[PDB]
RNA sequence: AGUAGAAACAAGGCC
RNA sequence: GGCCUGCU
């Protein structure tokens, strides 16, 4: 007899055992080298899906741009980006009519937010493409570098501390004859108008790793800092709009998505009488981002912001204006090998414009030949369409408009449709009195989608009777069925620290028990395995064992020293008291009454040199990138113990010409620590104002010395010493 | 309306002392003019220039209607055509001080 | 008017007033009288506060110039002259230290004698109105208020005047100096009434310059300016434009539904080529175990001593010789490496105490076997351009290979029971709730079912091997290291036992990226002759190292005993994911527990015990030439565990792609079997998407064969 | 005394003087987050990889003067080589366990008073009473429920001023809290935590967690109470219901 | 050789 | 041969 697990589906329905079809127990695919090939392929594919448009050359950037809008209507089922302006404007108008007051309200709240938003909001972001160094750097670092360059060039309106003023300075920089940047190898280099325009309109391309569910790798993009404020405002407007649309599912979580899917299916099927047939289409959109033209987003926003202050319209329109002229950096480059001479070489992507094509294979040779005409200063113009879901929410708005355009008031026919859209994925429930009606409805829905630059993937889509469908790895079969294979990768040690890892693991087990219908015995097994892996990872074994490690000696002496050994934490080699009933309690508090007072005091000592807290945002928040989803943050319950240390940093900056960044880091951190000691609320509430550091610090020294004498340790001798030391630092700052 | 007459100038030794006085017919100033130059600020009433501070003292008697400039530790570089007194628009004719 | 503040007031005050001007964001060129008025307010604040000191008594000491001493305390300490944030900082600090009441508006000074605030304001109008005006602005105030006015008069409540009168004569002399100096200037046409409390501003975000031209090039094809396009949008109204283009659009743009029937789906085509080879990092079906029967636990003990003791338990060693060559390497190197390992093992046996971890010599043998100094040296392009052989890295579709029957048998025997327990679980909090007791009983049942399973043994082998390899790579980055493959089990009798499959030599492991490869050489004992399925051992070199005698009724077999030696490699990501193989247990048993719960939701009672003991219900878990064979729930547990283990062992992008694109077709087939009239828009496209994932991986090809068999058995 | 002294020492050196002079208060946050350290994409892989090194964690410089450089057998506990972009020094994990067996001891009696939420959870569970498990299909319907069982009927911003006035009374600024509920909360949490020396930031964070109301969408069947939602994993399942009554009731 | 698979590893750089 | 780094 030959064993075959798949035959199990002959008795258990597919959805009731779908977890077996998710090989999420092995290493996910990773990219190894350059992503330049993928970037070039994506650029060429985006440009050839809109080949029948019209070509122009921008007078500012001098780059060739392709406009397919209002182009010839498609005559085949292949992907097409020839969106029609009038059709999309009409779709938005019908969306407004079905939801009166949506645009005006959303614009009002967006106007409030834009005129009260601060610059620091831009620091709350992941890697961004700093143009000062032409590389990806943390959002805060890139923002600081750009602000420094602007201030050195004379653009100091951002000193007002307002994001709108920062954007005003950004736009004013566009009209400057010559800017100056700094490079280390420090050298001051001058950038002319066109070079700075291209550096501000460019995107950095990388390869996406840890992407499960496809054989081929893809490319993703990261924009600069000049354009992120406009993107933030536009996405704020789009989120405020989608929050008023029940057909959208992008700005919500997973459980809300499931609830809305259940509600829509029940509404569609229940209202349908015996005569009407119902069919569900589990649709995926092929080349979703490559076929969405930024000009059409400009049209949608300018229709949304009608009868609004002109400044609001301008600030919300700046973003799509820059995306329509966006450029993409090709990537890291290409690495060549010569086996005859036994050597390797790494050529940067910027040489692709001039480098001969003898080194490249046929596929890459043709890709380079096709993309060369669009190469301007080492970057390729990508006007026709978006690169990687930067305007997720606006795309969801367009999809929701398409979905609502079939409310049976615009169809003008017996058939009708509804459903749920989340960018690149949708479920469409279509009802009609007969199979011919369903066919006509789906055909018209597809045709209308093709008029908006949205394509339906026929290969990854199928239609059945309502009651069974899929949506973003959520399988609905007369009710959503748990999978538990999507969350399997999150059952190990997170990698934050000991206490954080313990709390995160127990909380993940608890949550997957609540949401993903994890069984009790399975949860106990998960707890046991997690504890085993945790002890084997942090070298913290039970203590009563003879497992020799680098940490087994101190742990054993602590074990033999303690009297009530049941109170020792698993991190210190103690027994595990966790169970299904204790999954919502931190380890420290669960073992508090069992700890010896000496060990308890040594553990939770504020003066410990290991605990370090930076800001209110990073107290008990851990960023865990979930499998098959975007990066997410979780609140984990933990007590600040000596085990809450933060791990070592990379330390490879020491071998790079960018070595002075570490000295600047140290000096900035010293100044920030001094300010915090002067202003204790610096971390919890970020200080605001327009004065400089030393003014506030010296003046508060004055006052605090005064009052702490009026009652406290200070003495006249010390108070006068502080006053004249303040005068000394004053005259020092004078010179 | 405000006429001004300076007194107390003359030839003096280097490191010597001299008390200028200006009788008047308001804030007051003492200004000086070297042979090869325009006006130089000395003192006003109190504030003194860098070249004369600590050496020179300005004072006034509002009952006598007089402003005084007490010069001490004089240098050859105090020599000027002339130490003029002023009321603020109204300028004295100046008194010669020559230090040597 | 600004010429006055150029002339009279000192720098300190003028820049203080200029920063106060910047504070609330209004411009000085439009209205300057406010600047002069508030700078005079600030000046009176200073001149009233300074020159006033206190000593340990009350009765402030007044000195025209502060002498050098510790006695420089200031009688009145200023509030204004600071930013709003700091003004409120001082307010709150004084309230919290003085125990006084917090005012709602900005004071100007604080004093000790009377322990309270002073809000000085000198207005153009006479005092006896401005005083009570600001008083009714401030609610129930104990802070004393004192104001002057240009005529020279003073006033205050309580008839209180807090310090010397010569200072106030100073104040009013300053005041009339101001007055009859504007007399020379002539400003009272507006000086009395120049500020009326204007607060208004319009936000201006103007598109101009280059950024405007960009806006003119981001419009539809037949538009010339953003102004015109916005005007058109504002004037646009729906007039049935989607219908016109829908009618005009070609009818070939359709989404016709192709019915999906029993005869529609065709079997997935498998690639053809040379048979598929073995990819695992260790032997799974052909492993052999040398044991000692020690009482130590899994992690307890020292590796090298245990390995040597286990190997000394076997007698019959012969001089090794080549049996099956690598067919691409230098087998004599493998032979010499094996003999070197034996020699150095003896060398450890001789000395005093067995080292916890041993380093081996870097001979040419393992230099070749571990791929040392073979990475091409990195150079610059400007120095290597004329080399004809210089080209890209080989980037093409992997070699095509057809499925072989060995993977099927390997999976078959990976789901079979064993004579040992390969899982020793940790401790949990004592169960207190009845649901916890039910969970514990279920867990005990599953552990009894799966512990005696080759899948659990493979899990432990992989976890231990990858953990040791990662730790050695991170610790001994430079020097080759010896690691014996150790796994500890428990017999039926209950006696604990150790097992030594072989050895792993880890090489240079300077791993920077998650994809960087660490090469090692693995040696494992076995009895399976490699002359029967040579195509499964394409990358192995197999020697003959001894003879084994296992008790059998046919005299005694005296079988040969071979050594499978190969060069393999891994990476940080692969090591990390292989050291988390225990979650296969989770996956499998979560699936089984979901089955049990779903069935128990029907009958209102827990159904675990009868499922595991009666074994009445069975699921299709394989096909025999006679037909489909069904097994009890325990066999399903073992089968799913083996499937998860093989997923973790043979993981690859092909597996992910095939899994997704075959789950799609499985859902379609399930819809067909449920009588839900399934339909497809392009089924050929889906088939081509599935078939492109099957290239050379044995596991994915076996999964595809299983899928074809399931289709054949289904659709009936 | 000290604080202004390192201020003067910083201003002594030209670079830090320039940083202090030209940098405005508003930019405080930016430069504080200014770092070359990228946020890790795969934390688990490197935590499993770094812990195999010697000196894998980081600690303040003060550790060099509280913990000896080596333990009894000579295993090093800390190193004097500083981190990449900080003055902290890299140390071994043993320095943690050492601190828990011979490090300085204090009085942790006030931690229960600080971490009110967690200890209240423990007390509620310790006195809970379980019941029989009933096996029947549960119709889990998704609903919006409040998870925090100690929220004082305050929002984030609404309680943020309360938290500042409780911890940072001087940086409150204009705000003086009007609602009398906030008055009593301030009084209680002021007199209760008057000398607690854990950290201002952690105290503020835990006060925010305790007082601020927070809500999330979850699949529930029955219950719906705040105390009954924290144990939602233990009382409700796919095909079983476990009757439970927390200690509070 | 080996790992791996649309491009890489099989140490890097600095003296 | 000596020393530096391992997400920069």
């Amino acid at each position: 007899m030959d064993v075959n697990p798949t035959l199990l589906f002959l008795k258990v329905p597919a959805q009731n055992a779908i977890s077996t079809t998710f090989p999420y127990t092995g290493d996910p695919p990773y990219s190894h080298g350059t992503g330049t090939g993928y970037t070039m392929d994506t650029v060429n594919r985006t440009h050839q899906y809109s080949e029948k448009g019209r070509w122009t050359t921008n007078t500012e950037t001098g780059a060739p741009q392709l406009n397919p809008i209002d182009g010839p209507l498609p005559e085949d089922n292949e992907p097409s980006g020839y969106a029609q302006t009038d059709c999309v404007l009409e779709a938005m108008a019908f969306l407004e009519e079905s939801h009166p007051g949506i645009f005006e309200n959303s614009c009002l709240e967006t106007m409030e937010v834009v005129q009260q938003t601060r610059v620091d909001k831009l620091t709350q972001g992941r890697q961004t493409y700093d143009w000062t160094l032409n590389r990806n750097q943390p959002a805060a670092t890139a923002l600081a570098n750009t602000i420094e360059v602007f201030r050195s060039n004379g653009l100091t309106a951002n000193e007002s501390g307002r994001l709108i003023d920062f954007l005003k300075d950004v736009m004013e920089s566009m009209d400057k004859e010559e800017m100056e940047i700094t490079t280390h190898f420090k050298k001051k280099q001058r950038l002319n108008k066109r070079s700075y325009l291209i550096r501000a309109l460019t995107l950095n391309t990388m390869t996406k790793d840890a992407e499960r569910g496809k054989l081929k790798r893809r490319a993703i993009a990261t924009p600069g800092m000049q354009i992120r404020g406009f993107v933030y405002f536009v996405e704020t407007l789009a989120r405020s709009i989608c929050e008023k649309l029940e057909q959208s599912g992008l700005p919500v979580g997973g459980n809300e998505k499931k609830a809305k899917l259940a509600n829509v299916v029940r509404k569609m099927m229940t209202n349908s009488q015996d005569t009407e047939l119902s069919f569900t289409i589990t649709g995926d959109n092929t080349k979703w981002n490559e076929n969405q033209n930024p000009r059409m987003f400009l049209a949608m926003i300018t229709y949304i912001t009608r009868n609004q202050p002109e400044w609001f319209r301008n600030v919300l329109s700046i973003a799509p204006i820059m995306f329509s002229n966006k450029m993409a950096r090709l990537g890291k480059g290409y690495m060549f090998e010569s086996k005859s001479m036994k050597l390797r070489t790494q050529i940067p992507a910027e040489m692709l414009a001039s480098i001969d094509l003898k080194y490249f294979n046929d596929s890459t040779r043709k890709k380079i030949e096709k993309i060369r005409p669009l190469l301007i200063d080492g970057t390729a113009s990508l006007s026709p369409g978006m690169m990687m879901g930067m305007f997720n929410m606006l795309s969801t708005v367009l999809g929701v408009s398409i979905l609502n355009l079939g409310q049976k008031r615009y169809t003008k026919t017996t058939y009708w449709w509804d459903g749920l859209q989340s960018s690149d994925d949708f479920a469409l429930i279509v009802n009609a009195p007969n199979h011919e009606g369903i066919q006509a409805g789906v055909d018209r829905f597809y045709r209308t989608c093709k008029l908006l630059g949205i394509n339906m993937s026929k290969k990854k889509s199928y239609i059945n009777r309502t009651g069974t469908f899929e949506f973003t790895s959520f399988f609905y079969r007369y009710g959503f069925v748990a999978n538990f294979s999507m969350e399997l990768p999150s059952f190990g040690v997170s990698g934050i620290n000991e206490s954080a890892d313990m709390s995160i693991g127990v909380t993940v087990i608890k949550n997957n028990m609540i949401n993903n219908d994890l069984g009790p015995a399975t949860a106990q097994m998960a707890l046991q395995l997690f504890i085993k892996d945790y002890r084997y990872t942090y070298r913290c074994h039970r203590g009563d064992t003879q497992i020799q490690t680098r940490r087994s000696f101190e742990i054993k002496k602590l074990w033999e020293q303690t009297r009530s050994k049941a109170g020792l934490l698993v991190s210190d080699g103690g027994p595990n008291l966790y169970n299904i009933r204790n999954l919502h309690i931190p380890e420290v508090c669960l073992k508090w009454e069992l700890m010896d007072e000496d060990y308890q005091g040594r553990l939770c000592n504020p003066l410990n040199p290991f605990v370090s807290h930076k800001e209110i945002e990073s107290v008990n928040n851990a960023v865990m990138m979930p499998a098959h989803g975007p990066a997410k943050n979780m609140e984990y319950d933990a007590v600040a113990t000596t085990h809450s240390w933060i791990p070592k940093r990379n330390r490879s900056i020491l071998n790079t010409s960018q070595r002075g960044i570490l000295e600047d880091e140290q000096m900035y951190q010293k100044c920030c620590n001094l300010f915090e000691k002067f202003f204790p609320s610096s971390s919890y509430r970020r200080p605001v104002g327009i004065s400089s550091m030393v003014e506030a610090m010296v003046s508060r020294a004055r006052i605090d010395a005064r009052i702490d004498f009026e009652s406290g340790r200070i003495k006249k001798e010390e108070f006068a010493e502080i006053m004249k030391i303040c005068s000394t630092i004053e005259e020092l700052r004078r010179q | 309306q405000v006429q001004l007459q300076e007194s107390g100038g003359g030839l003096v030794q280097a490191g010597g002392s001299l008390r200028l006085s200006c009788a008047a017919s308001y804030a007051m100033g003492w200004f000086r003019q070297a042979p090869g130059k325009e006006r130089e600020f000395v003192g006003a009433i109190k504030h003194y220039g860098d070249s004369v501070k600590g050496r020179f003292t300005i004072s006034r008697d509002n009952a006598k209607n007089t402003v005084y400039l007490q010069m001490s530790s004089l240098k050859p570089e105090d020599t000027a055509v002339y130490y003029c007194a002023a009321a603020g628009d109204y300028w004295g004719q100046g008194t010669q001080v020559t230090v040597s | 008017m600004e010429d006055f503040v150029r002339q009279c007031f000192n720098p300190m005050i003028v820049e203080l007033a200029e920063k106060a001007m910047k504070e609330y964001g209004e411009d000085l060129k439009i209205e300057t009288n406010k600047f002069a008025a508030i700078c005079t307010h600030l000046e009176v604040c200073f001149m009233y506060s300074d020159f006033h000191f206190i000593n340990e008594r009350g009765e402030s000491i007044i000195v025209e110039s502060g002498d050098p001493n510790a006695l420089l305390k200031h009688r009145f300490e200023i509030i204004e002259g600071r930013d709003r944030t700091m003004a409120w900082t001082v307010v709150n600090s004084i309230c919290n230290t003085t125990g006084a009441e917090k005012p709602k508006f900005l004071p100007d000074l604080y004093d000790y004698k009377e322990n309270r605030f002073i809000e000085i304001g000198v207005t153009r109008r006479e005092v006896h109105i401005y005083y009570l005006e600001k008083a009714n602005k401030i609610k129930s105030e104990k802070t004393h208020i004192h104001i002057f006015s240009f005529t020279g008069e003073e006033m205050a409540t309580k008839a209180d005047y807090t310090l010397d009168e010569e200072s106030r004569a100073r104040i009013k002399t300053r005041l009339f100096t101001i007055r009859q100096e504007m007399a020379s200037r002539g400003l009272w046409d507006s000086f009395r009434q120049s500020e009326r409390g204007e607060e208004t501003i319009e936000e201006r975000f103007e598109i101009t310059g280059t950024m405007r031209r960009l806006a003119d090039q981001s419009l539809p094809p037949n538009f010339s300016s953003l102004e015109n396009f916005r005007a058109y949008v504002d004037g646009f109204e729906p007039n049935g434009y989607i219908e016109g283009k829908l009618s005009q659009m070609s009818k070939e743009v359709n989404a016709r539904i192709e019915p999906f029937l029993k005869t529609t789906p065709r079997p997935l085509r498998l690639p053809d080529g040379p048979p598929c080879s073995q990819r695992s990092k260790f032997l799974l079906m052909d492993a052999l175990k040398l044991s000692i029967e020690d009482p130590s636990h899994e992690g307890e003990g020292i590796p090298l001593y245990d390995a040597i003791k286990c190997m000394r338990t076997f007698f019959g060693w012969k001089e090794p010789n080549v049996v099956k060559p690598h067919e691409k390497g230098i087998n004599p190197n493998y032979l010499l490496a094996w003999k070197q390992v034996l020699a150095e093992l003896q060398d450890i046996e001789n000395e005093e105490k067995i080292p916890k971890t041993k380093n081996m010599k870097k001979t040419s043998q393992l230099k070749w076997a571990l791929g040392e100094n073979m990475a091409p040296e990195k150079v610059d392009f400007d120095d290597c351009k004329d080399v004809s052989d210089l080209k890209q890295y080989d980037s093409d579709e992997p070699e095509l290979r057809s499925l072989a029957s060995w993977i099927q048998s390997e999976f078959n025997k990976a789901c079979e029971l064993t004579d040992s327990s390969w899982i020793e679980l940790d401790e949990i909090g004592e169960d207190v709730a009845p649901i916890e007791h039910i969970a514990s009983m279920r867990r005990n049942y599953f552990t009894a079912e799966v512990s005696h399973c080759r899948a659990t043994e493979y899990i432990m082998k992989g976890v231990y091997i990858n953990t040791a390899l990662l730790n050695a790579s991170c610790a001994a980055m430079d020097d080759f290291q010896l690691i014996p493959m150790i796994s500890k089990c428990r017999t039926k009798e209950g006696r604990r036992k150790t097992n030594l499959y072989g050895f792993i030599i880890k090489g240079r492991s300077h791993l920077r990226n998650d994809t960087d490869v660490v090469n090692f050489v693995s040696m494992e004992f076995s009895l399976t002759d490699p002359r029967l399925e040579p195509h499964k051992w394409e990358k192995y070199c197999v020697l003959e190292i001894g003879d084994m005698l296992l008790r059998s009724a046919i005299g005694q077999v005296s079988r040969p005993m071979f050594l499978y030696v190969r060069t393999n490699g891994t990476s940080k990501i692969k090591m990390k994911w292989g050291m988390e193989m225990r979650r296969c247990l989770l996956q499998s048993l979560q699936q089984i527990e979901s089955m049990i719960e779903a069935e128990s939701s029907v009958k209102e009672k827990d159904m675990t015990k009868e499922f595991f003991e009666n074994k009445s219900e069975t699921w299709p878990i394989g096909e025999s030439p006679k037909g489909v064979e069904e097994g009890s729930i325990g066999k399903v547990c073992r089968t799913l565990l083996a499937k998860s283990v093989f997923n973790s062992l043979y993981a690859s992008p092909q597996l992910e792609g095939f899994s997704a694109e075959s789950r799609k077709l499985l859902l379609i087939v399930q819809a067909l079997r449920d009588n839900l009239e399934p339909g497809t828009f392009d089924l050929g496209g889906l088939y081509e998407a599935i078939e492109e994932c099957l290239i050379n991986d044995p596991w994915v090809l076996l999964n595809a064969s299983w899928f074809n068999s399931f289709l054949t058995h289904a659709l009936r | 005394m000290e604080r202004i002294k390192e201020l003067r020492d910083l201003m002594s050196q030209s670079r830090t003087r320039e940083i202090l002079t030209k940098t405005t208060v508003d930019h405080m946050a930016i430069i504080k987050k200014y770092t070359s350290g990228r946020q890790e994409k795969n934390p688990a892989l490197r935590m499993k990889w770094m812990m195999a090194m010697k000196y894998p964690i980081t600690a303040d410089k003060r550790i060099m003067e509280m913990i000896p450089e080596r333990n009894e057998q000579g295993q090093t506990l800390w190193s004097k080589t500083n981190d990449a972009g900080s003055d902290r020094v890299m140390v071994s994990p043993l320095a943690v366990t050492w601190w828990n067996r011979n490090g300085p001891t204090t009085s942790a009696v006030h931690y229960p008073k600080i971490y009110k939420t967690y200890f209240e959870k423990v007390e509620r569970l310790k006195h809970g009473t379980f019941g029989p498990v009933h096996f029947r299909n549960q119709v889990k319907i998704r609903r919006r429920v409040d998870i925090n069982p100690g929220h004082a009927d305050l929002s984030a911003k609404e309680a943020q001023d309360v938290i500042m006035e409780v911890v940072f009374p001087n940086e409150v600024g204009a705000r003086i809290l009007t609602s009398e509920s906030q008055l009593t909360i301030t009084k209680e949490k002021k007199e209760e935590l008057q000398d607690c020396k854990i950290s201002p930031l952690m105290v503020a964070y835990m006060l925010e967690r305790e007082l601020v109301r927070k809500t999330r969408f979850l699949p529930v069947a029955g219950g719906t109470s705040s105390v009954y939602i924290e144990v939602l994993h233990l009382t409700q399942g796919t095909c079983w219901e476990q009757m439970y009554t927390p200690g509070g009731e």
